[PDB]
């Protein structure tokens, strides 16, 4: 059945381009209007344009007024979305939405719109001037307790993700890999944690095994005490 | 814009007990006899799937225990008996003008019994200190309820402002949180002062609970 | 290469209206032959300046 | 149009007006001014969206269509599939004519109904604080600032406030 | 001191959704079907005269082929042709069989 | 409707009214009730009622009606056989489904058209002893009993008895 | 009929009227007379006017048409020939009786807007010096002559220039 399948956002330096796509399937696109909704970064939903099926009626959200441009192409059942002058303000993952009302006449900038139906893949769009740097890699050293627990902090890299295991995987229980966070300086760090017990904190050595794809960055510390 | 207002802001209920939720719009979202108004379900690291639509119809592929009720200006939300795949944040919405607008969300947890934090601290690796600044942390685990409270003391000045932290989701097993804090100082101040310290304060620990380190 | 459902000998023809009048000869799920060259339904009111 | 509202009664239209489809231009002593009507505006809007939906939900999908053309001079079965042909097209044919008739007939009529709508829902509101001036104008009988101008426009006007004042203007 | 009078019109607990010019679907206190679109099941013997062909075909019945002759001038308003029918006698074909059955 | 009393300036229709399409409600000194009535509720029934009749005396008596399931493939007769039927029954359909839907638009209004026939038969009555609240509702300005808007509910209401007194509740 | 002027609260119709379709009748200090609104019976004749022209222009001209009536019995192209043409004619006789059912509805439904038209036009006129008795009569409120029924009749009244004269007739 219905399927939205969006495309091509990414990291983008501010004041500068980017376009989106979102590619429809298992309905009649033509007939329907669509919307693009954003979602700023573990915050919430905002709406930012609507297209009417004619293709002739488009209104647009506030914040990105006249820098973006909500495009539709009836022919190749795929809805676009001109990202012109962005900002740090525009970074979130962006969604594709279908309306709920058949042949709707957008006739004004009020009007009401149906439901949202259907939603899309989702795709992110980052927007900072940060150049890539990678991660590094430190260990968090063992001490007192019942049983006690050690880790990896991963300081200054960019952009998301980063990806953490424990001895090549062979060690999953007990393990927590908490979400990063963006330092102020733009690069993003991230902690990663394993309680273990206490009984061998000498003999079970503990290599975790971090990864950065976006600038081919393996690395693969050990976690000991003193 | 219309403000959608969303109530309560976080839940929790035992799995299999009644959950409840308030949007409050900014003005009547009915007109000719519909309610233009419409609930989300959005689980993390994905998009929203649509709940209910028309203030009260459940869309085909949800279950019967969801439940859309209403009319004009206050609407609510009702999961009947919370099943555990539920946890999600829950949108509503307003399409009855454009802009459409969505309420806050409100994250809807497991309640379960209580559950003191484990604490530790860590000191800044012996690698960093070679790049000019210096990186403290301190590890909340397996804890419940959710808001936890950590604070660092460089000599018994409560530390602001150079904190930074997360929390993991819950858990699907024994459905406590998880809490990471990385107090960052350049190397310059690390080396003046000897003991540091994370306070944590929280429902599980009758007494604030402070875990610390001296330096060497 | 073009999507097409309705063919006239004349070539393809859309279906989004309910009828053609392009050729009485149709394959496909076409809007039907009337012999009128234009209809039009009205969608506003009634003008007066 | 049916009612008497539109091309009729109220003069002519206001050409001012591209916020929505109905509205309101006053006079008092804040200076003068116009504002759209929404809930009128869209349900007219509702309606015609409507039965444009109505109109268009059939393409003729039916089998096997004979041959239409003819190469020969050939005779009884020909005749026959030409008649036949020729036939459905003038049905087809008349039916469209009397859609697109009765239809707009009825848009017309439609949109008129919706502003004579307006036009009671806003004097009944108005109890006895005016008199219709006969073109689709009012009288407010009192000293209505644009404060409480916008009160009778968007619904809120309570009209027992003013009376006292109205009923003197206009009977002493 | 003084009264208050209302006119107003009756509702139902469930009308009927119903097509219009401009709605798809909107609920009216009832509706009536317009469009038949069941049967008993059975043909029935009045008031029109049926005939039941069992085992023949009108054709071979007016041929006349043997396990046919039961209807010899026969005289029906509607003749049933049954597919459990079959034909029994020197094979035959008619041109336009068509016709001559009609 | 096109008129806007029902679904309109009448709020919303009454679950409780078992006796009649349309009718009263009073609230006054005495008590509070209802009542039908049943001249309005009639009307509406005597033409809804013709209606239908009329929608349906043609049944096609007509006549020997050709072949339309087939045992072979046998090309041009048979195809013009087929293509003859599926045209018929497209019309046919086309046919039915415009009837029901301008049937039921007109089924609709007139209804609707007939609440406000019986609420300007009631206006008319209160010459200036009424006003309209807005809501489907009139404001008497007079002592009014069981018997006297029982006089109003079977059209025996006389209006001069009382304007006196509810001249001077109105505007004294 | 829809607005339920004729046939309605106008008890019935003047059949002494034979220079027009609407119309007035007084009765003033001056006697007794009678004139027809001539607008009004034109816009509704003009209607009709148009509404016949469109039911006609109308005529079927193609194209060797097949021969209809038969001298022998053919079985199976015939039997088509003949079911293709009793079918046709069925269409268009349904085609026929619901034009005309739906002509009428219309052409009866507009001949009632344009009385309860000319009734509202009236009515606004007389702002404040009359009052609907709803038999489709007013009752001014002053003395009027011949010369203030014709001033009515011809949209040339002036309300304010009887309108202290009406108020003391009506309240006092
Ligand atoms: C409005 O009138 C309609 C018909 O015009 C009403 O529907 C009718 O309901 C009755 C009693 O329930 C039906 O009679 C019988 O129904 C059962 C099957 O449930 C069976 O014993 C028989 O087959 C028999 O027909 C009836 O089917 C039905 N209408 C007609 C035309 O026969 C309806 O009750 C009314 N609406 C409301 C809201 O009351
Ligand atoms: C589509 O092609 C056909 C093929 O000829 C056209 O039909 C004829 O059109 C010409 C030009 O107007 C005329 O001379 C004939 O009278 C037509 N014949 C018939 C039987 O209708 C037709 O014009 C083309 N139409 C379009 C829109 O391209
Ligand atoms: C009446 O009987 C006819 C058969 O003569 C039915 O038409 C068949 O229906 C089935 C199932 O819907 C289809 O696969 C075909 O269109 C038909 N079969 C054949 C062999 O032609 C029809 O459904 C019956 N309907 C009722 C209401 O009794
Ligand atoms: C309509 O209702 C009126 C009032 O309810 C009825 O009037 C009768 O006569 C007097 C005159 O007002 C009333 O007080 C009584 O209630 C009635 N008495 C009798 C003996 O009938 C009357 O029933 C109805 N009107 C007409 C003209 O029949
Ligand atoms: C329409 O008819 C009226 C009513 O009779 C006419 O009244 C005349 O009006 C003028 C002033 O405008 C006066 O001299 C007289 O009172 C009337 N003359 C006659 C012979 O009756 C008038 O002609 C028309 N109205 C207008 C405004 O022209
Ligand atoms: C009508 O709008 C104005 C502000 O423009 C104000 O009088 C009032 O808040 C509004 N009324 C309603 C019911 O929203």
């Amino acid at each position: 059945q219905v399927q939205l399948v969006e495309s091509g956002g990414g990291v983008v330096q501010p004041g500068r381009s980017l376009r989106l796509s979102c590619a429809a399937s298992g309905f009649t696109f033509s007939t329907y209007a669509m919307h693009w909704v954003r979602q700023a970064p573990g915050k919430g939903l905002e709406w930012v344009a609507v297209i009417s099926y004619d293709a002739n009626y488009k209104y647009y959200a506030d914040s990105v007024k006249g820098r973006f441009t909500i495009s539709r192409d009836n022919s190749k059942n795929t809805l676009y979305l001109q990202m012109n002058s962005l900002r740090a303000e525009d970074t979130a993952v962006y969604y594709c939405a279908k309306d709920s009302q058949l042949r709707s006449l957008l006739y004004f900038e009020w009007l009401s719109q149906g439901y949202f139906d259907y939603w899309g893949q989702g795709t992110l769009v980052t927007v900072s001037s940060a150049s890539t740097k990678g991660p590094s890699v430190f260990p968090l050293a063992p001490s007192s307790g019942g049983t006690a627990a050690l880790g990896c902090l991963v300081k200054d890299y960019f952009p998301e993700p980063v990806t953490v295991s424990w001895n090549s995987g062979a060690l999953t229980s007990g393990v927590h890999t908490f979400p990063a966070v963006l330092q102020s300086s733009g690069l993003y760090s991230l902690s990663s944690v394993v309680t273990v017990p206490s009984s061998s904190l000498g003999t079970q050595t503990y290599i975790c095994n971090v990864n950065h794809k976006p600038s081919n960055t393996k690395v693969d510390k050990r976690v000991e005490p003193k | 814009d219309i403000v959608m207002t969303q109530s309560p802001d976080s839940l929790a209920v035992s799995l299999g007990e009644r959950a409840t939720i308030n949007c409050k719009s900014s003005q009547s979202v009915t007109f000719n006899y519909k309610n233009y108004l419409a609930w989300y379900q959005q689980k993390p690291g994905q998009p929203p799937k649509l709940l209910i639509y028309w203030a009260s119809t459940r869309e085909s592929g949800v279950p019967d225990r969801f439940s859309g009720s209403g009319s004009g200006t206050d609407f609510t939300l009702t999961i009947s008996s919370l099943q555990a795949e539920d946890v999600a944040v829950y949108y509503c919405q307003q399409h009855y003008r454009t802009p459409p607008t969505f309420g806050q969300g409100t994250k809807v947890e497991i309640k379960r019994t209580v559950a003191a934090p484990s604490v530790f601290i860590f000191p800044p690796s012996d690698e960093q200190l070679k790049s000019g600044t210096a990186s403290v942390v301190c590890l909340l685990n397996n804890f419940y309820p959710r808001e936890a409270k950590v604070q660092w003391k460089v000599d018994n000045a409560l530390q602001s402002g150079n904190s930074q932290e997360s929390v993991t989701e819950q858990d699907s097993k024994d459905s406590t949180y998880s809490l990471s804090s990385t107090l960052t100082l350049s190397k310059a101040d690390y080396e003046k002062h000897k003991v540091y310290a994370c306070e944590v304060t929280h429902q599980g620990l009758s007494s604030p609970v402070t875990k610390s380190f001296n330096r060497g | 290469t073009c999507i097409s459902e309705c063919i006239t000998p004349n070539g393809s023809i859309p279906n989004d209206k309910p009828f053609q009048n392009v050729n009485k000869i149709t394959y496909g799920a076409c809007p039907k032959y009337v012999k009128q060259n234009t209809l039009k339904l009205a969608t506003g009111m009634r003008n007066v300046p | 149009g049916l009612f008497g509202a539109i091309a009729g009664f109220i003069e002519n239209g206001w050409e001012g007006m591209i916020d929505g489809w109905y509205g309101f231009r006053h006079q008092n002593s804040e200076g003068t001014g116009q504002a759209a009507d929404l809930k009128s505006t869209q349900a007219a809007i509702d309606q015609i969206n409507g039965k444009l939906n109505r109109v268009i939900e059939k393409t003729n999908e039916k089998f096997h269509q004979i041959e239409k053309e003819f190469s020969e001079v050939e005779g009884r079965i020909q005749d026959l599939e030409k008649y036949v042909e020729d036939t459905k097209i003038d049905l087809w044919s008349y039916n469209a004519e009397l859609l697109v008739a009765l239809e707009n007939q009825h848009t017309i009529d439609l949109t008129d109904s919706e502003m004579n709508k307006l036009f009671e829902k806003t004097r009944r509101q108005l109890r006895e604080n005016a008199e219709e001036m006969g073109n689709g104008c009012f009288k407010i009988y009192h000293k209505c600032d644009n404060a409480c101008i916008e009160s009778i426009r968007n619904g809120t006007y309570d009209h027992d406030v003013y009376r006292d004042e109205a009923l003197n203007n206009r009977f002493q | 001191s003084t009264a208050t009078l209302c006119l107003g019109h009756h509702a139902v607990p469930n009308g009927t959704l119903v097509k219009t010019i401009t709605d798809d679907q909107i609920e009216v206190t009832n509706a009536t079907e317009l469009v038949q679109s069941s049967s008993t099941g059975k043909i029935c013997n009045n008031p029109h005269r049926i005939l039941d062909g069992i085992d023949c075909t009108l054709i071979d019945a007016l041929l006349g082929d043997p396990h046919c002759d039961v209807f010899q001038n026969e005289t029906w308003d509607l003749f049933v042709e049954r597919s459990k029918a079959f034909s029994n006698c020197y094979p035959y074909d008619v041109p336009d069989y068509a016709s001559l059955r009609s």
